[PDB]
């Protein structure tokens, strides 16, 4: 039984991982 | 460079659509980019290795998230033999009403049924609830945040490592044998002793109680006193109900051998003693090389000294240290070669020595896992020889490697290639000749005229490990041998029970049908090696092109002169060996599936008679097992196999589309595009719009690649649709 | 399923809107005459 | 030409060829399945190629066995 | 070497490397590749003769 | 550095310790490591078959495991004994 | 006649004569000694 | 542009110049061969890359070599 | 009975195949009357099927559970007639064909136009050379020792390395 808030926590940690991937991707591109 | 690709000024000023195509396919060839230094090259590879590591852990966090959220893991751990594991749910607006109920058969919402085996693996390592799978997906989601920060961090100017740090071979092997391999195997022994083996014993040990619950009743004092036999005192019984405390032992490190009798899977106490012994060997192995502390070997000194004084290897291994340290392509080619062996070994040992509980009873997962890892191993082996061929063009120095073992391969490359040519031709003349012989005499009504060679050498190997059905009586099938006596005190009662049980996969009963297909597999291995070895050894030059290293690894041809030079580049021998790889893994996985689908089907004698000739493969394997697949939808409705029947035809179409780029070549298409450019420039109201890149046909190498990628994707998708829907449709 | 509405939101974003956005940005980026 | 002769071979077997009883009841060879199966590629794969290649793959040990051999030899 | 002599090619990018040809003429003007050598087997272009320097020839 | 020519390597390929040892001392050490390994294998064989001394891996003794690794040490010390003898010690 | 004997000695004429001769005795041995699965008789 | 190189094994037979469809190659005076002339590629900007000059070359492993490189509108042979 | 097999004279599944294959031929012969050429042809097939199955029974062949003869080719001389005795016969013939093809090539290699003597075969020279192949293992050993078999490495063309 996963709750609604547990799905929302994972989406916030995922959208922070999307920011860190763009920061790694922009640094590799330079 | 302005005007993308930024890294290639040559493609940046291309006026045609070739610029965007070639900018994509050269984006990761970092050594070929403009202004690339060696120090910048290693730092970009290091940071993009952090990005690839984050993608793996995000993918693993997604598998754990979707099973915890949308799957039925808690219902699967309750009834493992009756429950179908859910991969994820389906949300597709194109679904009709009857497709929604076809995929939500035992459930509320439409689902995909998982064939990756993650349910059987997570259950074996101790997962029991959906909350535990969720917390694992969060931790891998934050581990890949850290790996994405570390790739950013190690590109900042104060944290970019020097080129000497990247060339420190002795300190990297010392840590990667100890820390990466041995310590992680010691830590995985820590997991399965503390978590997984109590969970199979009916005891919950989680983060809430693992500091106050010892994994053994004696509790770590027999380790420090050297009384290590306490950890093997009472194993689980032969009547232990798995996952419960009934019949359960307390031993944490055994050498039982064979399988747990209920799950038909390896004992977790054997895996713990395996991982612990693997841990010690690798920790010791990480004390070989000379780091900052004076002791240890210098790897340049070992290679320089290993020259046989008979002189049969000429200068020995001198020059090989500086060859490997300065060639990332030789390093990558060695790494892909061992990974390809490690992935083949993974497939061959996971079906036969079942590691996960109830994995051998999931017939579609076992077929999916073998076919997955054997196709992965084929791709890794082709890439190992491809990057071995890039090394000879780009990195091989003929003066540094003077008369060593590397240079002497080029010195007798005609002897190597023409003897691979002999063994390929010998295997193909006689394996195909014997199959056609057996086809002809069975077609004429005389199957007793078949040439059926018994594979007695491999039957001798089974009998040497204790298989009693061939009545050879040699080493472990002979109770008088010292290998049998010394061994019966340890693993051999469990092993002899497992190897002589005809209802598992440990050393399957083989006959003359297994003879002819192994010589077809040996044919496919030898020809695929022959194309790849001739690709690497002729990468620098042949009689047809003595200056071939000046032109690089990949180039179209050298023109129609000197007879014609189509597909002369070393890239083109990769391209030709990819067809031979897929054919070879085709013959391997066809053989695994048909031998298993007749064992699971209860008629193993159908394989023994019909595999001797080709019509048995066509009629009794391809045509017969296609029937549940192609009835995934029909004029009378559909079922949940309808996605695999669609993918089956989807795979046939991409394969055939690849033939177009494989057979039609460029100058036909460039002339056809010129009339299309004319028609657009002369059509009113479309004359308002113009391209900014001139439309051209795809280049010669590009459509070789595009036709190969269509050929390979259609190859994979057709067999994945067939190997899954035939096993799910039958069982 | 727990938050059963979430596939009805995220699958049209990942399947339609994000590919429309990313193919448009790559098309704009490959036509730039500067970097 | 392959689609032309496959259109011919399926339409003749499904809608023309067959038997006539003295009742007058027409029994076709593949049972009139061209109208509903030939409109997909799955029907051509299953109801034409998979279904009618039964005679060429079960030919072994009969007098049509040379067609089973040439079937493989041409593949 | 002289004209009419059997020579072995040492160029290593020639089609006829380690093969035997016959010297037809040797130019005395001081050109870079003065010895014209004729062969019995054609190369991939169908040519059966080529000019060589004297250090690329070995007397058979 | 560690490249060599001829029929035998120089003494320095044995490391900084065995390059200075005599060939007769390295030869006798090699027989001592071979005899300890052969004794350790034979005694672990008779401990395996003894009916009160094999249960739960009680046939494994630490001195017989450590003694059995004289096998690869007997190989190397007899190779090193040959190299010192060819180098005149 | 010399030129006709030279035509009969060309490669595909001699291959066709030698192969029908070779296919000849292989067929004739299998007529008189059929079903030779090994040298058993 | 493509790269066209002349190596000193050229015998000045002029066959590569006669084969070139876009006028890349010309004969210049030389003294390294008895014909007194060597091929030269001043106009490599017009090289389409056909390698007709490589087919024409009689020297064993050709004195002309075309190295395909950066594609332009003229190098791609586009009439549009 | 080497690899868990049985001899074909003692296996019932080989006897069942002999009974079933003759019974299929006898059912076809029953639809013809006695003196017809279809019945005379099918009577010869029954005698050839019967002679084949009795030959395989009395001749050391091992049968599996399927009733079909399996060949053993591990090297043992109790099954020498299955692979090694036909194997000596192949090596002698194929070594003959290779030796006289090599011998004819080197013979005409010294003529004026050696390629025309390969598309237009000198038949009396070829027929003379072909009969010399019966002692090809002696002459291959003699050419190996004398140096005529193996070319020196300086005489063989190779590519850049
Ligand atoms: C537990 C037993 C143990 C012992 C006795 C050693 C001993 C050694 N290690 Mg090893 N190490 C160990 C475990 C151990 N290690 C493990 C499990 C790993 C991961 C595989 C490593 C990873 C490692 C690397 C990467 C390197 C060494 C090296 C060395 C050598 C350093 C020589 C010296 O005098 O350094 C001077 C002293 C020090 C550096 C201080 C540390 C020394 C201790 C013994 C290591 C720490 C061990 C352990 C983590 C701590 C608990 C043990 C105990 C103190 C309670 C020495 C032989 C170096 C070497 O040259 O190998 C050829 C080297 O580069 N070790
Ligand atoms: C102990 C300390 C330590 C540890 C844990 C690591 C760990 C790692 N480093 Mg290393 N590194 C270290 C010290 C260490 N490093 C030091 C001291 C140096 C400088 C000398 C480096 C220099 C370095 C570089 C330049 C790079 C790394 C990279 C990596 C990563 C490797 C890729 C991976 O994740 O697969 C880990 C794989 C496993 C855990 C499983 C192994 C699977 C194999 C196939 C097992 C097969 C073997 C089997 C046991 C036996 C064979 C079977 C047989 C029967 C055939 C890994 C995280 C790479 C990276 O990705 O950076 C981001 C990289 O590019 N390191
Ligand atoms: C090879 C080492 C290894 C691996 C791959 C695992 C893996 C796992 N452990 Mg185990 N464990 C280990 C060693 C290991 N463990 C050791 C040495 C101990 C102490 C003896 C434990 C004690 C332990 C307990 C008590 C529990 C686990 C649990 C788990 C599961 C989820 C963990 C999690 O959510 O963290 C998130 C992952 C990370 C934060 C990544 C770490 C990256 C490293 C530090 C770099 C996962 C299967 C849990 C479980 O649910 O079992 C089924 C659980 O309750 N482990
Ligand atoms: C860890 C392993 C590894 C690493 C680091 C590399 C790295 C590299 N390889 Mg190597 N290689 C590998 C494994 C690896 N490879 C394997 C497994 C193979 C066999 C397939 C090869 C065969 C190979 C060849 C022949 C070549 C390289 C080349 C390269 C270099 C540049 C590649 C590039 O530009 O990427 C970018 C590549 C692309 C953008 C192409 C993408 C095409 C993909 C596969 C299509 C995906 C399928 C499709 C979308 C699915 C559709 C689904 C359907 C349902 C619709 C780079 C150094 C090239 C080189 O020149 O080296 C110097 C080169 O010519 N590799
Ligand atoms: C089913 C299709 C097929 C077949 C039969 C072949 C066959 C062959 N390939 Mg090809 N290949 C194929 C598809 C196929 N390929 C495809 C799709 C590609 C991608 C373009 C390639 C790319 C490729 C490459 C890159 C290479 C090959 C090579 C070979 C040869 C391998 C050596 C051998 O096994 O000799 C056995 C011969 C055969 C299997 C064909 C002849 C069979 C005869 C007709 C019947 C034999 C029966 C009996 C013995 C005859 C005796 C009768 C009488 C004369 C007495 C063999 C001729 C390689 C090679 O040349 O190695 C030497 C090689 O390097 N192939
Ligand atoms: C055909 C067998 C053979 C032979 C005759 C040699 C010969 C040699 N080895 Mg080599 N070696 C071999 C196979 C062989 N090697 C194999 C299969 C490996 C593992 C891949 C090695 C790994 C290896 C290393 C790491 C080193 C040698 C070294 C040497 C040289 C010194 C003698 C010696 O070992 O010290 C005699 C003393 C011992 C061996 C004591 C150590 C005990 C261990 C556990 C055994 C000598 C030329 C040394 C060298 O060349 O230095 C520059 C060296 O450092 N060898
Ligand atoms: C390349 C693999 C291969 C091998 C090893 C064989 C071998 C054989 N086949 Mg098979 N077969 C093959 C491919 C092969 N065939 C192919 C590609 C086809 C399709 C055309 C067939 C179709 C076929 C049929 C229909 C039959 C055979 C038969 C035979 C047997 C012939 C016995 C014989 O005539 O000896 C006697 C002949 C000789 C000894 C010739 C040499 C004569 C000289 C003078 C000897 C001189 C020595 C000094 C022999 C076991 C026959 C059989 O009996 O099956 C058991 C049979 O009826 N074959
Ligand atoms: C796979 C490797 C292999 C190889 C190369 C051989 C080679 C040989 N074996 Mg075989 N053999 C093998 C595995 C192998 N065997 C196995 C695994 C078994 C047990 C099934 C046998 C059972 C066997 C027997 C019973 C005999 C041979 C014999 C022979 C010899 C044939 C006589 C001759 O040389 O002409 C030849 C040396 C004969 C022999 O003379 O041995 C010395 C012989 O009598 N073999
Ligand atoms: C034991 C330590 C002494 C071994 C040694 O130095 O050998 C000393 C002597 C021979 O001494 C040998 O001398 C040679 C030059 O004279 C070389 O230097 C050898 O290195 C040295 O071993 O060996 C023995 O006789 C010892 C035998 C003891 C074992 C008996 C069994
Ligand atoms: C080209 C090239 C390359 C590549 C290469 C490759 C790719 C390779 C591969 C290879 C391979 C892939 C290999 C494999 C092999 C393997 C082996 C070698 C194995 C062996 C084994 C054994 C020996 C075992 C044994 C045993 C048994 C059987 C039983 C049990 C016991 C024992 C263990 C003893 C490189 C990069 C270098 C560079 C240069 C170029
Ligand atoms: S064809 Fe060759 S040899 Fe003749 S002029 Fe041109 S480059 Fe020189
Ligand atoms: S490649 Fe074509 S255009 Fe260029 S020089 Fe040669 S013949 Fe002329």
């Amino acid at each position: 039984m996963i709750y609604d808030s547990q799905v929302y926590i994972a989406l916030v940690i995922a959208v922070v991982a999307s920011v860190l991937a763009i920061r790694l991707g922009a640094t590799l591109y330079n | 460079a302005t005007k993308f690709p930024k890294f290639s000024q040559a493609l940046a000023q291309d006026p045609a659509t070739r610029r965007i195509w070639y900018g994509i396919a050269t984006a990761h060839d970092l050594e070929a980019h403009d202004g690339m230094t060696e120090e910048n090259l290693y730092q970009k590879i290091f940071a993009s290795h952090f990005g690839h590591l984050a993608i793996i852990f995000l993918w693993t966090a997604g598998n754990l998230f979707h099973v915890a959220w949308q799957g039925n893991f808690e219902q699967w751990v309750a009834k493992p033999l009756k429950t179908k594991p859910i991969a994820h749910s389906i949300w597709d607006p194109h679904f009709g009403e009857s497709a929604l109920k076809a995929f939500s058969k035992g459930n509320t919402y439409p689902v995909n049924i998982a064939f990756s085996g993650v349910y059987q693996w997570w259950y074996t390592i101790g997962f029991r609830t959906n909350q535990e799978l969720y917390a694992g997906s969060i931790g891998l989601l934050a581990l890949s945040c850290v790996l994405l920060f570390a790739g950013w961090l190690h590109l900042q100017p104060k944290f970019r490592p020097s080129l000497s740090w990247f060339k420190n071979n002795e300190s990297r092997l010392n840590h990667h044998l100890s820390g990466l391999l041995g310590v992680s195997s010691l830590a995985w022994t820590g997991h399965i002793v503390h978590v997984a083996i109590p969970a199979s014993r009916g005891v919950h040990v989680g983060w809430d109680n693992f500091l106050t619950t010892p994994p053994h009743p004696a509790g770590l004092t027999p380790f420090f006193t050297g009384n290590w036999t306490v950890y093997a005192e009472n194993p689980d019984s032969a009547s232990h109900v798995y996952g419960t405390s009934e019949g359960a032992g307390t031993a944490i490190l055994t050498f039982l051998g064979g399988f747990h009798p209920q799950t038909q899977s390896l004992w977790l106490s054997d895996i713990a003693h395996h991982q612990l012994a693997i841990a010690v060997v690798f920790i010791i192995a990480g004390h070989m090389y000379r780091t900052n502390f004076g002791i240890g070997h210098n790897m340049k000194e070992i290679l320089d000294a290993h020259r046989p004084p008979g002189g049969r290897l000429g200068a020995g291994h001198v020059g090989l240290f500086e060859t490997i340290t300065n060639s990332l392509h030789m390093q990558l080619g060695l790494a892909l070669a061992s990974l390809g062996v490690a992935t083949s070994l993974t497939a061959q040992h996971m079906y036969a020595l079942t590691p996960y509980a109830y994995l051998s009873k999931d017939f579609t997962t076992e077929a999916a896992l073998y076919t997955h890892h054997q196709y992965i191993a084929g791709f890794l082996m082709v890439g190992a020889f491809a990057h071995g061929a890039i090394f000879f063009v780009r990195d091989y120095d003929p003066e540094l490697n003077k008369n060593n073992v590397l240079a002497r391969m080029l010195e007798h490359k005609e002897a190597i290639i023409s003897h691979l040519s002999w063994a390929s031709l010998f295997l193909g003349f006689h394996t195909l000749g014997l199959y056609i012989h057996n086809d002809t005499v069975v077609a004429f009504g005389q199957p007793e005229k078949q040439i059926l060679f018994e594979p007695v050498f491999a039957e001798y190997i089974q009998a040497a490990s204790g298989k009693a059905v061939y009545q050879f009586n040699v080493l472990l099938s002979s109770p008088t041998s010292p290998a049998t006596v010394a061994g019966n005190q340890v693993w051999l009662p469990g092993w002899l029970d497992a190897i002589n049980n005809p209802k598992n996969d440990l050393f399957l009963k083989i006959g003359p049908g297994d003879f002819l297909v192994h010589h077809a597999i040996a044919l496919g291995l030898h020809v695929t090696a022959l194309i790849l070895v001739k690709g690497a050894l002729d990468a620098r030059g042949s009689k047809l092109m003595p200056d071939k290293k000046d032109f690089g690894y990949s180039f179209p041809c050298d023109g129609p002169g000197r007879g014609g030079t189509c597909d002369i580049s070393a890239w083109d021998a990769f391209y030709l060996a990819m067809f031979w790889m897929l054919n070879t893994i085709g013959w391997v996985t066809f053989y695994w599936h048909w031998k298993h689908m007749t064992i699971w089907g209860g008629n193993p004698g159908q394989f023994d008679e019909s595999s001797n000739y080709i019509m048995g493969w066509l009629r009794d394997y391809l045509w017969l097992n296609s029937s549940p697949l192609i009835n995934g939808y029909n004029p009378f409705g559909m079922n949940n196999l309808s996605v695999w029947s669609w993918m089956f035809l989807f795979g046939h179409l991409i394969w055939a589309t690849g033939f177009m780029f494989l057979i039609s070549w460029r100058g036909y298409w460039q002339e056809l595009i010129e009339t299309l450019v004319w028609a657009h420039e002369r059509t009113p109201l479309a004359n308002l719009i113009r391209w900014r890149d001139k439309p051209v046909a795809l280049s010669i190498v590009q459509a070789r690649l595009v036709g190969l990628a269509h050929f390979s994707v259609g190859y994979i998708l057709t067999y994945a649709a067939f190997v899954i829907a035939s096993t799910s449709g039958k069982f | 399923m727990a938050a059963a509405f979430l596939p009805s939101i995220l699958v049209p974003i990942v399947g339609l809107i994000f590919p429309a956005f990313s193919m448009a940005l790559f098309f704009l980026y490959i036509q730039q005459d500067d970097i | 030409i392959s689609v032309v002769i496959f259109h011919f071979s399926w339409k003749m077997q499904s809608d023309v060829w067959g038997t006539v009883t003295p009742d007058g009841s027409i029994s076709h060879i593949t049972g009139g399945n061209f109208a509903q199966s030939s409109i997909t590629i799955n029907g051509w794969l299953r109801d034409f190629l998979w279904s009618q290649a039964s005679q060429v793959i079960q030919s072994y040990g009969s007098a049509s066995s040379a067609y089973g051999l040439i079937f493989l030899g041409a593949h | 070497v002289g004209r009419g002599s059997k020579v072995r090619i040492l160029r290593k990018e020639s089609y006829w490397f380690n093969q035997v040809g016959t010297v037809a003429t040797i130019d005395q003007s001081g050109i870079r590749y003065p010895a014209l050598v004729r062969f019995e087997s054609v190369n991939y272009a169908g040519t059966n003769s080529n000019n060589f320097a004297l250090d690329e020839l070995k007397e058979v | 550095d560690m490249t060599w020519e001829g029929e035998y390597p120089p003494s320095k390929v044995l490391g900084p310790i065995m390059s200075k040892m005599p060939s007769g001392l390295l030869g006798l050490i090699s027989i001592a490591c071979a005899a300890v390994c052969a004794y350790s294998i034979a005694q672990s064989g008779v401990l395996q078959q003894q009916p009160g001394a094999y249960e739960n891996g009680s046939w494994v003794k630490w001195y017989y495991v450590l003694g059995s690794f004289g096998g690869p040490l007997a190989w190397g010390t007899h190779v090193a004994s040959w190299i010192q003898r060819k180098n005149g010690m | 006649m010399k030129n006709f004997q030279k035509y009969l000695s060309t490669a595909p004429v001699l291959l066709t004569i030698w192969m029908t001769f070779t296919a000849g005795f292989i067929i004739e041995i299998n007529r008189f000694f059929p079903d030779m699965l090994g040298l058993y008789f | 542009s493509h790269t066209v190189k002349i190596y000193d094994t050229c015998i000045g037979c002029t066959q590569c110049v006669r084969a070139c469809p876009t006028d890349v190659l010309e004969m210049v005076p030389w003294d390294g061969c008895k014909s007194g002339q060597i091929a030269s590629s001043p106009r490599v900007e017009d090289c389409v890359g056909c390698k007709r000059c490589e087919t024409a070359c009689p020297t064993d492993f050709l004195s002309v070599r075309v190295y395909l490189g950066a594609e332009t509108t003229r190098s791609l042979g586009l009439a549009y | 009975e080497i690899g868990g097999l049985t001899k074909c004279s003692d296996s019932p599944a080989f006897a069942k195949r002999e009974k079933a294959s003759i019974k299929k031929l006898e059912q076809r012969k029953s639809t013809y009357e006695a003196g017809t050429p279809p019945a005379l042809a099918l009577q010869q097939q029954i005698e050839r099927t019967e002679a084949r199955f009795d030959k395989y029974s009395r001749s050391e062949l091992l049968c599996g559970a399927d009733g079909l003869p399996h060949l053993i080719a591990d090297g043992r001389w109790s099954h020498a007639a299955e692979f090694m005795l036909p194997g000596f016969g192949f090596i002698y013939i194929s070594g003959w064909i290779g030796w006289v093809g090599r011998k004819y090539l080197r013979a005409v290699s010294t003529t004026k136009n050696p390629a025309e003597s390969e598309i237009i075969i000198n038949v009396p020279l070829a027929l003379k050379i072909m009969t010399t192949g019966y002692i090809w293992p002696i002459s291959a050993w003699e050419e190996l020792v004398s140096g005529d078999l193996v070319a020196l490495d300086e005489e063989v063309t190779v590519s850049p390395r």
